[PDB]
């Protein structure tokens, strides 16, 4: 009854479970995984981040404004 | 004085009617679409053309662009 | 050159080319920028009498505005002294001057927010995304002590720190304190102060559009009317022969 | 529009929002005491009351 | 026949021409902007402080 | 000495007989419309110009919070500021699509008319250019500092030439006061030749679409033009206010509403629309002296056109070669205003030599080759 | 200004350095001071009028720059005025 929760990281749930995020999500671990391990690599998995947020945010936006006032 | 030194002209008739004994826009369907077209038909393949080829270029310039920025896999295959 | 993450495109109330500001909104956002960010962000070209018929009371305003005190004179004595402010006053300045503001804040300097919107590219739709939107950094990329990761931000590494969080302050009109709640009017409020027009400047695109239609389809009928004269014209060759 | 555009025009070179806001000076007349006087600032020179 | 006897009253001499373009654009003034303005506060009904006004003017303290 | 009162009077003789009587083919297009429109415009921005001006505070330390103040304080003042900057565009747009349409009708046969007009260019390109400085954002200061620093590419003779021309040793306020007295001038001396542009027209009468003798057909300005000019001028206006109404800054970059901090340069470097395909072809060359010439002929070539005409015809109206060598040009001119936008990397880089390299290949060679090659084909 | 006039390229320099001047902000946004240079200007003797009344009696010592062009009859003027103060005469009452 009445506990405060922020509409933003709700729609964000619902839509880290999609199609292009979790193709994308995943595309991810994946490189974290590798480039964790890895002690002598220069690679960044910025790219892949930007490729999950860009996907994620753009859904978070078509929805995330019919909760806030 | 700028009208009459122009040129000699001969045996040459013009009738008009005064605006408003005739119509405003006539003949919208009968006459000027169809011209319209004709118009455009007509030069589309002289303009359109080159227009056209820039969007490629535009567009492989810039969709390789980006392409360049994503990085390859390849660099990083023995980085254990 | 590198890799940048372009903000996404919220469907702002006033996004309309014929909707206004949801001055509601306003009036929060500008809570917001009072109670959290006019503590290391200026907005010198926004004054209390601004706030009036637009998200104040001309009362509202005045005492807002005396809840500050504002450096005058000099006076018969030459020295500087303290006064409340007044309506005609100029939002004040959290610092002196940018080399102190550095100084705390870390070599960073927090942006007067006056213009801030149209100085960003994505506008709000980009100051949305920055606040409601920090995070960890992913593998390879390490922040330098004192830089907050963000990927919203060209480098990742704002000086900024995550300036929102849940009830981090109450709307005293009721509305639910929520992170995205709150960034999502300050952003509002940016607009506003950014271009305090902007409502009269869509109704007049909206006479402008009246006016414009209605009175180029009549010199068009006019023009035509006169030019008939010609198109409708003929002409024959009738030499003597 | 002309008649508008000219008069968006020509209140442009009347008073702008910052002038008319030093325009006004108010005086609470629950706060002075007798005889004493206190003199305030107003368009730019002094005023008695 | 409103044409008829517009042009005759009206836009026969040059002189009651104009003088109905004033008169006739007064009108259309004081008209057209209720109008647009009508029609814009509509279109943003409640968002303008014309709306949100009642909330602090004359119920607070 | 005469009837009527508008051919004996010495002004109204000036009035009628350039704006009434004035002999118009009976046959010019749309494309002559940018004539009136490009005054109009003009008589426009002055106004707009000075109803800013009586606002503005020439001063590094005053500029931007001036023209801030302008649009925030003064009534109507937001209003008349944008007017101002797009009336801007909207002087360009009209301007180019006025040249193309020369061009595309060899009007500079009319060479001086064309001369005329080839100054008038030049003038309002510096005239703008000054204009951006005045609100001295960060955009304004850099625009100025990489430009003007092109001066110093010249030999001997320059490296002082731009000392001189800032005041100082670098854009300061020195220059920004000299630039908005600039600014305040320019205009006037543009609407000054523009009568010497419309004078040296006169002299012959308007070039009409097909390229023949109008004479055996003219018709009276008025009503005729000066109602299709008004028509036109609204089927423009339109566009003009619906943008500067309902979208200010879609044309404008945003580091102009950052105060210019000669201390810290903004991410990228560009102009307006207008100059882009300029700065396109400055940028192509890697050689400060040798892009200023680049960027110099690419807008002085302009003169050499004239000298540069071969069909027996006129008109392209009549030359379908030409027509299509003239949209590859004009499509031509929208890449190199795409590469401008465009930082300096692989491929915008060569595919920008290249832009530019056929931009002055084309007006220098094909043109008037496909023109003798024209010829030769209606076998003349 | 004085170099080349009334004063060495050295006389300048040194005659600049008697004062201390008000520069700055500094890293950490203090205002500070410094040895004056022949690019600063003759030093004000207070900091804004409201103060120079108040030790003076009202009296504002106007700046000197312009002054000579500034009073009617100038130097010959400005002369006189300091070579030439004097007792009142009857009937005139100076006050305090
Ligand atoms: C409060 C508001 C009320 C105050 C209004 C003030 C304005 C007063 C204006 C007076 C009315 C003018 C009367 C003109 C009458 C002359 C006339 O004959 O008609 C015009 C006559 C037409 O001839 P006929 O159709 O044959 O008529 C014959 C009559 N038997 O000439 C014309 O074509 C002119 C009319 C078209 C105007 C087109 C102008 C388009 C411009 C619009 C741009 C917008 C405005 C911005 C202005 C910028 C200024 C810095
Ligand atoms: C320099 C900066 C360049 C920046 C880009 C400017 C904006 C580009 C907008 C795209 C322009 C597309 C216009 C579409 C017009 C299509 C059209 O009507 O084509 C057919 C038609 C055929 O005419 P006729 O043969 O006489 O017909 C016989 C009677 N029925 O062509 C025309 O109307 C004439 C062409 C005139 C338009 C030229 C406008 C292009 C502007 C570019 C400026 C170029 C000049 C050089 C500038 C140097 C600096
Ligand atoms: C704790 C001090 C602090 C507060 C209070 C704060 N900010 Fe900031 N903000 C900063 C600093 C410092 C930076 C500069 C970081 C940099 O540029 O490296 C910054 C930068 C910004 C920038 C973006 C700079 C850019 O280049 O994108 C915006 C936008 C901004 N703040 C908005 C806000 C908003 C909105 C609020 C209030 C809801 C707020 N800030 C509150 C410290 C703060
Ligand atoms: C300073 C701005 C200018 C103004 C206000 C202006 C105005 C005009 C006007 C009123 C006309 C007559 C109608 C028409 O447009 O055809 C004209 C014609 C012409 N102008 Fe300009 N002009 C300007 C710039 C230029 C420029 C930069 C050029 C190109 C170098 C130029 C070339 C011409 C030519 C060749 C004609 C002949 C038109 C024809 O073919 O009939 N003008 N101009
Ligand atoms: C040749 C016609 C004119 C052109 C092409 C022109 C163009 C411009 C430009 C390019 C700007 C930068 C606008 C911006 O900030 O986006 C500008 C600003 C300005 N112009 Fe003009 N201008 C013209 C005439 C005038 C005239 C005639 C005056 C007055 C004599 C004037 C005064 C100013 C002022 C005050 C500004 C600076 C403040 C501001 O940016 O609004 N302009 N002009
Ligand atoms: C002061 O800088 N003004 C600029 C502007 O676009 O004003 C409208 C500006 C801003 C950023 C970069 C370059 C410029 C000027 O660039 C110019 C200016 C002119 C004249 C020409 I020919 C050709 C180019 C490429
Ligand atoms: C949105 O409304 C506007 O508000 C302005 C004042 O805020 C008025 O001056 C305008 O006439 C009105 O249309
Ligand atoms: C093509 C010519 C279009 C002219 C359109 C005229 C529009 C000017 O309309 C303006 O709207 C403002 C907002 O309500 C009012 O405050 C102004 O008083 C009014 O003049
Ligand atoms: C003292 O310097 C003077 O400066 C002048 C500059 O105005 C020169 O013209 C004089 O020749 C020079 O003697
Ligand atoms: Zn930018």
């Amino acid at each position: 009854e009445e506990e405060l929760v922020d509409p933003l990281t709700t729609i964000r749930e619902h839509c880290e479970q999609t199609e292009k995020c979790v193709k994308a999500r995943e595309r991810l671990e994946l490189c974290d995984a590798r480039v964790s391990s890895r002690s002598h690599t220069e690679e960044q998995c910025t790219e892949e981040l930007f490729d999950f947020l860009h996907a994620r945010d753009h859904c978070v936006a078509h929805k995330l404004f019919n909760k806030l006032k | 004085i700028h009208f009459g030194n122009l040129a000699r002209v001969r045996h040459i008739i013009t009738y008009s009617l005064s605006p408003f004994e005739q119509r405003a826009i006539p003949n919208i369907f009968s006459d000027a679409l169809p011209n319209v077209w004709r118009r455009f038909s007509s030069q589309v393949f002289k303009v359109a053309p080159p227009f056209l080829g820039a969007y490629l270029l535009y567009s492989w310039g810039t969709q390789e662009f980006e392409r360049l920025k994503r990085k390859n896999p390849a660099d990083y295959e023995n980085d254990q | 050159g590198e890799l940048e993450l372009h903000p996404p495109a919220f469907p702002w109330s006033h996004g309309g080319p014929l909707s206004a500001l949801d001055h509601s909104s306003v009036r929060r956002g500008f809570q917001v920028y009072k109670q959290v960010c006019s503590a290391c962000h200026s907005m010198d070209y926004v004054a209390f009498r601004n706030l009036i018929g637009v998200t104040h009371t001309e009362a509202e305003a005045k005492a807002l505005a005396e809840e500050v005190e504002v450096q005058d004179g000099p006076d018969e004595n030459g020295e500087l002294f303290m006064r409340p402010g007044k309506i005609s006053d100029y939002f004040p300045k959290p610092y002196p001057n940018p080399e102190a503001a550095r100084a705390a804040n870390n070599g960073a300097l927090p942006p007067d927010l006056s213009y801030i919107v149209n100085a960003r590219h994505g506008g709000e739709d980009y100051v949305f995304s920055l606040l409601t939107g920090y995070c960890d950094p992913p593998a390879g990329v390490v922040v330098r002590e004192g830089l907050h990761y963000n990927p919203y931000f060209p480098g990742q590494a704002i000086g900024m720190a995550p300036p929102i969080y849940n009830e981090i302050l109450e709307y005293d009109d009721g509305t639910p304190a929520t992170m995205s709640q709150i960034a999502k009017d300050v952003c509002t409020f940016l607009r506003w102060a950014a271009e305090p027009e902007h409502d009269q400047r869509k109704r007049m695109g909206l006479k402008m559009l009246l006016i414009s239609a209605l009175l180029t389809s009549l010199l068009y009928y006019m023009k035509r009317h006169k030019w008939s004269v010609l198109k409708s014209r003929k002409m024959a060759y009738r030499p003597p022969k | 529009a002309a008649k508008n555009v000219v008069t968006q025009f020509i209140s442009s070179l009347s008073a702008s929002a910052d002038v008319l806001a030093l325009s006004k000076i108010e005086i609470k007349l629950s706060d002075i005491p007798e005889g004493k006087n206190v003199a305030f600032k107003w368009r730019g020179k002094p005023l008695f009351v | 026949a409103l044409l008829r006897q517009a042009y005759s009253a009206l836009f026969r001499r040059t002189s009651t021409f104009a003088l109905t373009v004033v008169l006739g654009a007064v009108l259309f003034e004081r008209a057209f902007d209720q109008g647009a303005d009508a029609i814009f506060e509509h279109l943003n009904e409640g968002k303008l402080w014309k709306h949100i006004k009642h909330k602090y003017e004359a119920s607070e303290e | 000495m005469a009837p009527n009162i508008r051919k004996s009077h010495p002004l109204l003789k000036m009035i009628n007989n350039s704006l009434i009587d004035l002999p118009a083919p009976s046959n010019i297009s749309a494309w002559w419309n940018f004539g009136s429109l490009l005054a109009v415009c003009l008589m426009t921005q002055i106004l707009t110009g000075l109803l800013l001006a009586m606002h503005y505070t020439a001063d590094t330390s005053l500029a931007f919070s001036s023209v801030a103040h302008t649009c925030r304080n003064v009534q109507y003042g937001w209003l008349i500021r944008n007017l101002h900057a797009n009336g801007a565009s909207f002087f360009f747009i009209c301007i180019f699509l006025h040249i193309g349409r020369g061009l595309y009708y060899g009007s500079y046969l009319y060479k001086e008319t064309w001369n005329t007009g080839v100054i008038l260019l030049l003038t309002l390109m510096a005239t703008a250019f000054v204009g951006y400085v005045l609100p001295w954002g960060q955009m304004s200061f850099w625009g100025a500092t990489v430009i003007t620093n092109l001066f110093s590419a010249i030999p001997y003779i320059g490296h002082t030439l731009v000392e001189w021309a800032w005041g100082g040793f670098s854009v300061d306020n020195p220059t920004l006061t000299r630039f908005f007295a600039l600014h305040f001038l320019l205009p006037f001396a543009i609407a000054g030749i523009t009568i010497i542009h419309l004078t040296f027209l006169h002299e012959s009468g308007s070039n009409n679409p097909l390229g023949i003798s109008s004479d055996s057909d003219k018709i009276p300005f008025h009503p005729y033009y000066s109602f299709k000019d008004i028509l036109g001028l609204t089927l423009m206006l339109t566009p003009f206010l619906t943008l500067a109404l309902f979208s200010p800054n879609l044309l404008g970059d945003p580091e102009n509403f950052t105060p210019a901090n000669p201390l810290v340069t903004p991410p990228h470097i560009k102009p307006e629309w207008y100059f882009l395909f300029a700065y396109a072809i400055l940028r192509s060359i890697p050689n400060k002296l040798g892009g200023v010439l680049a960027l110099a002929a690419s807008v002085l070539i302009l003169f050499l056109i004239p000298f540069l005409h071969k069909s027996k015809q006129r008109t392209m109206t009549f030359r379908p070669l030409s027509q299509t060598l003239f949209w590859l040009l004009v499509a031509n001119l929208l890449i190199l205003t795409w590469i401008g936008s465009q930082p300096v990397e692989h491929p915008f880089i060569i595919i920008g030599q290249m832009a530019s390299l056929s931009y002055f290949t084309i007006l220098l060679i094909l043109f008037p080759t496909i023109g003798t090659l024209e010829n030769k084909m209606l076998n003349y």
